[PDB]
């Protein structure tokens, strides 16, 4: 089955240029366009490559700094960054009856520095009893958040972050029975891929 | 340049009912028109394109119709799958635009929120700072507010709130209230409140906890 790649996440500052790929299983064969979605934004159009003719078309607020190129490879090249082209980028092709996605690529453009989070237990001051953890001030997104290496995955649900000041804060929350805890321990294990931070956190009664 | 207008934005529904999504072009588009599902923020998956044709593995219970500038997308007997956003997207002239997008959820019983507060940790604490937290989890419907007193006075600065998508296991909502506050200002006080504000209540649903106990 035809399938796009897209390369992994990327981090750019104010000012620079940075490179997606998409690969495709097979291949030239009908054209093919790029998406962009801006965080909890709608899908939107940046414009599409006549793979044929060679010649591209862009939307009009992408005109000037974005570009699509083909080397077989696919690029979306984007050059003066500004924060605002801070989403997620798919490329798309078709053919036969029906479209074949990317699984999109993440963009952060901050000035923001690798910042890794600090990681905090949220302990009560009944048959059920629900804890947390708050992770405050890191950068970039995101981080990943399980309880007991993901041995604890019902009565879970971790928020999604907000920016506060150039850094991100966001809190897992996990409900378990009063007989398992504090009896059995109970930790949360949060991830943060791009300062490559690892950190667990016990949740001791007060 | 064609746009699409897309509506509802958001609708509500449940396992077995129909819905409809419509999208509107401001020119003839000629049929050139494709219907997308998204879940949670993953890539977008076609269901139709040419404006009625269904792609392939795309189940009979979706089927898009219209003509010149009206469209629209039938969802009968919806399936657990079928909750998620949905866009159109026409394709007859450069740009090729997107609807503004229709958010189809779950419509279930109304569930009152649970509240949970939390002081800060010992360990922040330490470090100079204070955080205290609320969770108000699973509760629907999704309208609901927030209101944080300290001392019996509203606190308003320094609260930053979060709200989790509907849950694709009970179809509730979940929301997390964090007030910031120095050392300083935190010990300042002793009586911290969390009250929510939801339909399930005429009155507030509360939970607060002393500095000092
Ligand atoms: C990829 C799109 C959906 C799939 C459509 C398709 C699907 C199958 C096919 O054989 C040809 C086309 C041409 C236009 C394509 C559309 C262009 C815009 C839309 O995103």
């Amino acid at each position: 089955q035809i399938q796009l790649v897209q390369s992994g996440p990327e981090l750019k500052k104010p000012g620079e240029t940075v490179r997606i790929s998409c690969k495709a299983s097979d291949y030239m064969t009908s054209g093919m366009q790029w998406v962009q979605q801006m965080p909890g934004k709608g899908l939107k159009w940046i414009g599409w490559l006549n793979t044929q003719s060679g010649v591209p078309e862009y939307a009009e607020d992408f005109k000037g700094r974005f570009a699509f190129s083909l080397e077989t490879t696919a690029y979306l090249q984007i050059n003066n960054l500004k924060n605002e082209d801070t989403a997620t980028y798919f490329c798309a092709t078709w053919g036969g009856n029906s479209a074949y996605w990317g699984q999109g690529t993440t963009l952060t453009v901050s000035s923001a520095k690798t910042t890794p989070p600090s990681v905090y237990p949220l302990a009560p001051g009944n048959s059920m009893v629900t804890l947390g953890c708050l992770v405050k001030g890191y950068f970039p997104e995101p981080v990943t958040v399980t309880w007991n290496s993901g041995s604890l995955s019902s009565g879970v649900h971790t928020f999604p972050a907000v920016l506060q000041s150039d850094l991100y804060t966001l809190s897992s929350s996990v409900t378990v029975p009063s007989s398992t805890w504090p009896s059995e321990t109970v930790t949360c294990n949060v991830a943060h891929p791009a300062s490559s931070t690892k950190v667990d956190k016990k949740i001791v009664p007060r | 340049d064609i746009q699409m207008t897309q509506s509802p934005a958001s609708l509500s529904a449940s396992v077995g009912e129909t819905v409809t999504i419509t999208c509107r072009a401001s020119g003839n588009i000629h049929n050139y028109l494709a219907w997308y599902q998204q879940k949670q923020g993953k890539s977008p998956q076609l269901l139709v394109y040419n404006a009625k044709t269904l792609a392939d593995g795309v189940p009979s219970r979706f089927s898009g119709s219209g003509s010149g500038t009206q469209y629209s997308l039938k969802i009968n007997s919806l399936q657990p799958e079928d909750f998620g956003t949905y866009y159109c997207h026409h394709f007859w002239s450069t740009p090729w635009t997107f609807g503004g997008g229709t958010k189809l959820e779950v419509k279930r019983a109304d569930a009152a929120p649970t509240v949970s507060i939390f002081p800060p940790s010992s360990e922040q604490l330490t470090s100079g700072g204070a955080s205290v937290v609320c969770f108000l989890n699973n509760f629907y419907p999704k309208d609901i507010n927030v209101k944080w007193k300290i001392d019996g006075s509203e606190r308003q600065n320094g609260v930053l709130n979060s709200w989790t998508d509907q849950d694709s296991k009970d179809s509730t909502y979940s929301m997390s209230s964090t007030l910031t506050l120095t050392k300083d200002e935190y010990e300042r006080h002793n009586s911290y409140t969390c009250e929510a504000t939801h339909k399930t209540s005429t009155s507030p649903i509360v939970k607060s906890f002393n500095r000092n106990e």
